[PDB]
């Protein structure tokens, strides 16, 4: 009803109310030409490309800028307009280096391109060109800023995207220059994404420089598991090496971007590589040996212990199918310790309830929420790209966000309430004033960190939590589709983990120490050889030699998440898979088969021989966890908030303080960012 | 440019081996006939189409030029 | 679902193209053992060839049967008139080419294949 | 003897109603009778209602939940908790 | 004259393809993303489909990468879901398909940059 | 002139070879020049086409007067950048010649 | 070149060689690049 | 900048060597290792800088058309000179 | 304007007044008929009307196509008939051009057109050996390219450009022999096409 209609080259459109051009123009498959205009940043409409006739007016229009009227027939092709941009671009090719042999952009530069279909075909400039002096802005962009068309994408992002006004223009005219004035480091979480949006060379990959030309790496699109947030990426191979990693557009989840370990961690997957099996020799020293040898061992020792002589921890990276091959391992040796090295409280529901530990509002929820309380989290630096759906929530919906726990940066001004796990309970019983901001809210998320359950008191705190987003429906001033509690996560194996039924952190394994330990890619270092009897078994198995490894009696070489087609479920609930991009390395093989090889020698064989079959095993389980891309609603909040209180713990006194406080604790958390120069570097260059 | 240049079209009269060896020896002598005429009348001017999308620039342009580099670089790739 | 045939109209028909062949390639390998001085034994050869039929076994379509059967003549015509050389014949029992692993330990100790 | 149980179910099917209502009005008794029993409570769109038993050293049995009443749900948990 | 025949569409047998390279593989049907280092979207307009990567090693002489894949490089085009997933059947490859990714209409507004009294007025230009 | 590689990793004659008888791998040089650490022509890929030659643009690979190199292994035939960079600084004398004499053909 | 010598340049090779295939000075190929992936070395004690 | 490693090999300009229990060193046995003696590194680096009046200068390689696409160096900054991205030439704003 | 290709609207015309001739004297087979912008006029017919259509090209007196250039195929496998058969014939009598096409699937037969244009024999042994279409009723139809034995038919799109096996002569078995393809050096893959559309002419309606 509110539809107008536009016309498209004659082509009858019906748009909304201030749709632009060069949106009429989409909605008929015509791209218009741009470079200043980014449809995630705020309309700026000074590189001019995107200018475009209207019939019957003299003056072409900036389709990315000018509103469409109702009745326009816009031109996307007619003289005025192919003359249009035939002078923007020459004029933006007059200054411009001969740099394309020599510029990382070139095969997928847009000015290459729109140069090849939208301009001339030569030159007539005559005099000298430009010349612009570089800036360093830290170890992970470059920067030659002759190549900069000054499109200001850049300092939109920043000052938009990820909240820091660090980067503008100074001077003006042809010497107007795109940088940071003084000499500053851009180190932000999501400071990399300023490569992919600027249209030309000028800023590029620090770490990618020169290695590869566009057109002949080979595109594997699969997830990210440097978080919780399953990021949607595309791997870059070439001659089958790993040459970078880029986002992938997914609009529920990473919209376009990537945070920077996300981007740059990739090269630790060149190093400290767990290639061979390896057992300890006569002298208690690590040596290689075949996987016939190995497996041996293991078996061996496996088919001599039953029920809670053996036990297992999985790590941060490690995938579903390999979860539930050694759960059913160990099952039929009649164990029941299968551990997770990241604790979740187990009072009342525990993980009986997928909605315990859901990000139940889901990412994309945050943009319809009105009020979001953070508690003992930091989502800057443990989601990062969830914190930006936050931004991006208090930029355009005025959202109003509270913080408990320390005062960190988040980019955004946010209400801090404090740091003491009190001021929940002074909440709840409606004695704080914010408790009267909830209550009013149609629309409230409250969200718990999991870094903040990691606590001896979590129990308490996801109780207190509980029985505060328990209020806000008593009030029943929320829709009732709507959820309220929200559990976020930082592992990517945690909650496909939780949802086969591991136990939550390796109390249990304190508790009852085992005689044959499996360590599944852990490094969290939570159980050592000083928590286990002196001649305990540990077999490792991973893709680095890190933490568990050194002290591991059996190594089994493991595949990482660019070499294996395995299941992640994100902080959501959201089951997504990877493919291979490049086989692993050496004598490595892909989890789920070591496991699957290793029950076979002990005469335990599963019974599962591919990966379809592993994934109907999957599917018994829980059938969630092969619904790809699907984000499977999880209910009974009530039920679960009846349990907590049914024990009560005690808050321990200690204000919330979250793992990571600053940008230097955020570039090494998991075994491939510990093992990545880049993020050595990064944390160098914000150290000193 | 065939339609600015004369030659005869030989013709054979009994469809054997031996009249197809004549056609094939007279066809030989009206290529030098042609021959001789592209010689008398090549024209001057450029000897490839001045279309930098698709035939590529010179070399010269190529290394001064940014709209001839960039071309040159597509062409080429 | 109506569709045009190649040569049988049903499944009935295409069988007894389907004999005829095998009739056909049965009694060609003893003079295909003796012209191509071939070192396997008729009854090797005649083994090849009920291997090569039966793995065709399961299909229903007759299109499909008569497509199967007019290749599998055109490899006859080839063979009976010795287009086919020595190799040709051979090439059926891939006498280099050492037994792939089958098994699933077999084959995860060597490579990362399924 | 038992080790886990595991229910499947959908969020809006009929077929799931009688695992629906037995969820909503009777798992918190349960859970608090078998405090240290995992029973895994997995919804999912569109599947048929299920109940799953692990017993020790991997064995696994499943009851058919469809179109189950609350009490036939209550039921089917009766005979995996005697098993 | 039509005959009638109501089997599925199978060409596995008449295709010449080992059976390895039949029962074993994987086929991709999905479009293919946006490469996010450029603004044109050409390359997202048709449905593809590829295989699962398979083992890439070094030559010993050159350093090279070898492969034993046939299939390594093949990657076919088709205009709809429907005929990627029609062609995947009659040729017996087990197949995933991913739904299309659109990016959803956005709402854009110059004036906005300038607003009097909400945070999207920007600071700088 | 100076001694400097001309060839700066742009990776356009691989792109265009016909043949795909060139690979080429490249990083920053320890100064931070863009440089190749591997740069191989399969001389029994190659048609001798000399695209490669028209595709560079810094004038980098060249194929030179010589033809008079047969060798007794197939292995002889597979150059790789050592090996073509001999080629240039034994040959560099008579090349530079035959493109004074032509580049204004080109 | 005694009559329009060639240009000089300090990398062009003083002595020429004719074609070396079948002697000890015969060009043989090799990779020129380094190697890509670093395995992990385990420690030189004794800890399990 | 030619060097041998311990096992007497030369290292090449890209640093490529075979190691101590590198096989593939056999194929050099009774032959060679082709290995060019110029580094392109070292010859560049005993170039002049190259002293200019002007904070914008253009370098082409030498020999006009037959060197490298022009481009336009800046020397606004003392700290360092610019170096050209095609040949390597340095340059630096005088005083 | 030097660079750009005249066109020729005479010729246009002559060739856009023929196809209309030929689909009112065919209608029971022509299914389309258009005229590219180069001139080149292309008959679309239901695979029924091979010879009929072939017939009436060669021997009409209007028509006079006595020559058959070329028989080929082409396979778009994102259609149900992925088989495109193009037919390309020249009349002597009135110095033009003209082609036709029709479509088949793997298991449908093509009539064979031998008996219309005896060129046409080798032609369909081709595509039946490329392409793995059979044409019915052919004098001799078997494989005229590809190695004796050879399994698949290369030119479909979905044969991999290398094959499956390859040859090489065995010392043990003092013979050639075929195995699975390995190589030194994959193929390497190259994606060239721009993310920016070139020929908004040709833009396909979303
Ligand atoms: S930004 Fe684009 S046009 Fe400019 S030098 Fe690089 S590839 Fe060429
Ligand atoms: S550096 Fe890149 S993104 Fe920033 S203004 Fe210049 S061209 Fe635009
Ligand atoms: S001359 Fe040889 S190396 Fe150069 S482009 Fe031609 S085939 Fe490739
Ligand atoms: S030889 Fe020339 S075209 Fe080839 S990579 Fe080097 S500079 Fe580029
Ligand atoms: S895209 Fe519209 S002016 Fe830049
Ligand atoms: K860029
Ligand atoms: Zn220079």
């Amino acid at each position: 009803s509110n539809l107008i209609e536009v016309f498209v080259d004659g082509q009858s459109v019906m748009v909304e109310p201030g749709t632009t051009v060069l949106q009429a123009c989409e909605k008929v498959g015509m791209q218009i030409p741009r470079f200043c205009y980014h449809e995630r940043l705020s309309v700026a409409g000074n590189c001019r490309m995107c200018l475009v006739e209207i019939e019957k007016a003299p003056k072409v229009v900036a389709a990315c800028a000018m509103p469409v009227m109702k009745g326009w027939n816009i031109l996307t092709n007619s003289e005025k307009t192919k003359k249009a941009r035939e002078g923007v671009m020459e004029f933006l090719l007059a200054n411009h280096p001969l740099d394309c042999p020599i510029c990382d952009q070139g095969g997928e530069c847009d000015l290459q391109d729109q140069s090849m279909m939208f301009g001339s075909d030569r030159s007539r400039f005559l005099e000298g060109k430009r010349a612009v002096e570089d800036k360093n802005i830290g170890p992970l962009v470059k920067t030659i800023m002759t190549r900069c068309i000054q499109c200001t994408r850049c300092i939109r992002f920043a000052s938009e995207i990820a909240g820091v006004d660090d980067l503008g223009t100074t001077g003006r005219g042809n010497d107007m220059q795109v940088g940071t004035y003084i000499e500053k480091m851009f180190m932000s979480e999501l400071s990399g994404n300023i490569i992919d949006i600027c249209p030309v060379g000028a800023l590029t990959s620090k770490p990618y420089a020169f290695t590869a030309r566009p057109w002949e790496t080979r595109k594997t699109e699969s997830i990210d598991v440097m978080d919780a947030v399953g990021s949607n990426i595309v791997v870059s191979t070439r001659t089958g090496e790993v040459m970078r990693i880029l986002p992938r557009m997914h609009e529920d989840i990473n919209e376009e971007w990537i945070s920077d370990k996300t981007r740059f961690a990739y090269d630790g997957l060149k190093r400290q590589r767990l290639t061979e099996p390896m057992v300890r020799n006569e002298k208690g020293l690590l040596t290689h040996t075949t996987w016939e040898d190995a497996l041996s061992r293991v078996a061996g020792m496996l088919q001599s212990f039953q029920g809670n002589d053996v036990a297992a921890i999985a790590g941060g990276l490690v995938d579903a199918e390999a979860l539930i091959a050694l759960k059913d391992l160990l099952n039929r040796v009649d164990s029941d310790t299968l551990c997770t090295e990241e604790v979740f409280p187990t009072a009342g529901a525990g993980t009986d309830l997928r909605s315990n530990y859901l990000l139940n509002t889901t990412i994309a929820g945050v943009e319809e929420a009105d009020v979001v309380l953070l508690v003992g989290t930091n989502p800057r630096f443990e989601a990062p790209l969830f914190n930006a759906r936050i931004r991006k929530s208090w930029l355009h919906n005025d959202l109003k966000v509270a913080l408990i726990g320390s005062p960190v940066d988040l980019t955004y001004r946010y209400d801090h309430l404090g740091d003491s796990p009190k001021i929940l309970q002074d909440i709840a019983s409606g004695s704080h004033p914010f408790s009267q901001v909830l209550q009013e809210a149609k629309k409230p998320m409250v969200i718990l960190g999991s870094s903040a359950l990691q606590r001896n008191d979590g129990a308490a705190i996801l109780a207190a939590v509980s029985n505060i987003a328990q209020k806000i429906r008593t009030s029943s001033g929320v829709t009732g589709d709507w959820k309220v509690m929200n559990i976020l996560h930082r592992i990517a194996s945690q909650v496909a983990a939780l949802d086969l039924g591991y136990k939550p952190g390796v109390e249990a394994i304190q508790k009852n120490p085992p005689k044959m330990l499996f360590l599944l890619g852990a490094d969290g270092g939570c159980i050592t050889r000083q928590d286990l009897p002196k001649d305990c078994f540990i077999v490792y198995q991973g893709h680095h030699g890190d933490v568990g490894a050194p002290i591991a009696d059996v190594i089994l070489p493991g595949a990482a998440y660019t070499e294996k087609s395995a299941t992640y479920v994100n902080t959501e609930g959201r089951a997504q898979q990877t493919k291979v991009a490049v086989t692993p390395p050496g004598l490595a093989r892909e989890d789920w088969k070591i496991i699957r090889a290793l029950s076979e020698i002990a005469g335990m064989t599963l019974p599962y021989d591919t990966l379809d079959q592993v994934r109907n095993r999957l599917e018994e389980v829980s059938p969630n966890l092969v619904r790809y891309d699907d984000v499977e609603g999880a209910n009974y909040f009530q039920q679960a908030s009846e349990l907590s209180k049914l024990v009560n713990q005690q808050l321990l006194a200690d204000p919330l303080v979250p793992p990571q406080l600053t940008i230097k604790d955020f570039y090494m958390t998991d075994s491939i960012s510990r093992a990545s120069q880049t993020m050595a570097k990064c944390v160098k260059a914000v150290t000193e | 440019v065939y339609d600015q240049v004369e030659f005869d079209v030989p013709i054979g009269s009994r469809g054997d081996c031996y009249d197809r060896y004549l056609c094939r020896v007279e066809e030989m002598r009206q290529s030098i006939r042609i021959i001789s005429q592209c010689l008398n009348k090549m024209p001057p001017g450029e000897i490839k189409v001045d279309d930098a999308k698709v035939s590529p620039p010179k070399r010269a342009e190529m290394k001064t030029s940014m709209e001839s580099l960039i071309h040159h670089f597509k062409l080429y790739t | 679902t109506s569709v045009k045939p190649i040569f049988s109209r049903d499944m009935n028909e295409a069988k007894r193209r389907v004999r005829e062949l095998y009739r056909a390639w049965y009694r060609e390998v003893p003079n295909t053992v003796h012209l191509f001085q071939l070192d396997i034994s008729v009854k090797q050869g005649r083994d090849k060839v009920r291997e090569m039929f039966k793995k065709n076994a399961h299909i229903t379509d007759p299109r499909v049967v008569d497509l199967l059967v007019i290749k599998g003549k055109m490899e006859l015509e080839e063979t009976i008139k010795v287009w086919k050389q020595r190799t040709h014949v051979m090439r059926f029992f891939h006498e280099t080419e050492a037994p792939r692993p089958k098994d699933f330990l077999s084959k995860f100790y060597v490579g990362h294949d399924p | 003897g038992l080790r886990e149980i595991r229910i499947h179910l959908c969020q809006r099917s009929p077929g799931s109603q009688g695992v629906r209502d037995f969820i909503e009005k009777r798992y918190v008794e349960l859970k608090k009778a078998n405090p240290d029993l995992p029973i895994l409570i997995r919804e999912c769109s569109d599947v048929q209602p299920k109940l799953w038993a692990r017993y020790a050293f991997g064995q696994e049995k499943n009851v058919s939940l469809n179109n189950f009443s609350a009490d036939q749900v209550t039921r089917a948990l009766e005979n995996v908790l005697s098993s | 004259q039509l005959i009638t025949v109501d089997e599925k569409l199978d060409i596995t047998t008449i295709t010449g393809v080992p059976e390895e390279h039949i029962k074993t593989r994987k086929a991709r049907i999905f479009v293919p993303a946006r490469n996010n280092m450029q603004s044109g979207v050409n390359n997202t307009k048709k449905w593809k489909m590829e295989f699962d990567t398979r083992e890439r090693w070094e030559n010993p002489l050159m350093g090279w990468a070898s492969t034993a894949d046939p299939l390594s490089n093949l990657v076919l085009t088709f205009s709809t879901k429907e005929d990627a997933v029609a062609f995947a059947e009659k040729n017996g490859w087990s197949y995933d398909v991913e739904e299309r990714k659109v990016p959803k209409p956005k709402s854009k507004s110059y004036g906005a940059n300038f607003s009097w009294n909400k945070r999207t007025r920007v600071s700088t230009k | 002139p100076s001694g400097e590689e001309r060839c700066i990793a742009c990776k356009l004659c691989e792109a265009v070879c016909p043949a795909q008888a060139i690979t080429i791998e490249a990083e920053p040089r320890a100064d931070g020049s863009r440089r190749t650490t591997r740069y191989d022509i399969d001389m029994t890929k190659c048609i001798y086409c000399g695209f490669c030659q028209e595709a560079c643009p810094v004038d980098a690979i060249v194929e030179g007067p010589n033809f008079e190199f047969s060798t007794e292994t197939h292995e002889e035939l597979l150059y790789n950048k050592e090996k073509l960079l001999n080629n240039g600084d034994k040959w560099e004398a008579e090349i530079a010649a035959n493109i004074q004499a032509d580049y204004l053909y080109r | 070149p005694t009559v329009k010598p060639p240009t000089a340049r300090k990398f062009i090779w003083t002595n020429h060689k004719f074609n070396l295939s079948g002697t000890p000075q015969q060009y043989v190929p090799y990779s020129t690049t380094r190697k890509k992936i670093q395995e992990w070395v385990p420690p030189s004690t004794p800890y399990k | 900048g030619v060097r041998t490693s311990p096992t007497g090999e030369k290292v090449t300009h890209t640093g490529q060597v075979y190691d101590d229990g590198d096989y593939r060193k056999v194929r050099f046995v009774g032959r060679q290792k082709e290995v060019n003696e110029n580094f392109a590194i070292d010859l560049i680096a005993e170039q002049p800088v190259s002293q200019v009046g002007s904070r914008v200068i253009s370098c082409d390689g030498g020999g006009g058309a037959l060197g490298h696409p022009r481009v336009y160096i800046n020397l606004d900054k003392e700290t360092k000179t610019g170096t050209c991205g095609y040949c390597g030439l340095q340059f630096r704003q005088q005083h | 304007r030097p660079t750009v290709r005249p066109r020729n609207d005479v010729a246009h015309k002559q060739l856009s007044a023929f196809g209309e001739y030929v689909a009112e004297i065919l209608p029971k087979y022509v299914q389309q008929v258009q005229v590219s912008c180069f001139n080149e006029l292309e008959i679309c017919i239901h695979p029924d009307g091979v010879i009929p259509v072939l017939t009436f090209l060669r021997d009409h007196s209007n028509a006079q196509f006595k020559s058959l250039a070329d028989l080929t195929a082409v396979d778009i496998p994102t259609r149900q008939n992925r088989f495109e058969i193009v037919y390309n014939l020249l009349s002597l009598r009135f110095n033009s051009r003209i082609r036709v096409k029709t479509y088949t699937d793997e298991l449908t037969p093509i009539e064979s057109s031998v008996p219309v244009y005896k060129a046409a024999n080798w032609y369909e042994r081709e595509i039946w050996d490329m392409f793995g279409v059979f044409f019915a009723n052919h004098p001799d139809l078997r494989r005229i390219l590809t190695d004796y034995g050879f399994e698949g038919h290369p030119f479909r799109k979905d044969f991999p450009l290398s094959g499956y096996v390859e040859l090489r002569y065995d010392d043990e078995v003092k013979r050639v022999v075929a195995e699975p393809v390995e190589l030194a050096q994959e193929f390497r893959k190259f994606d060239l096409n721009s993310p920016w559309e070139a020929f908004p002419a040709y833009r396909q309606p979303p």
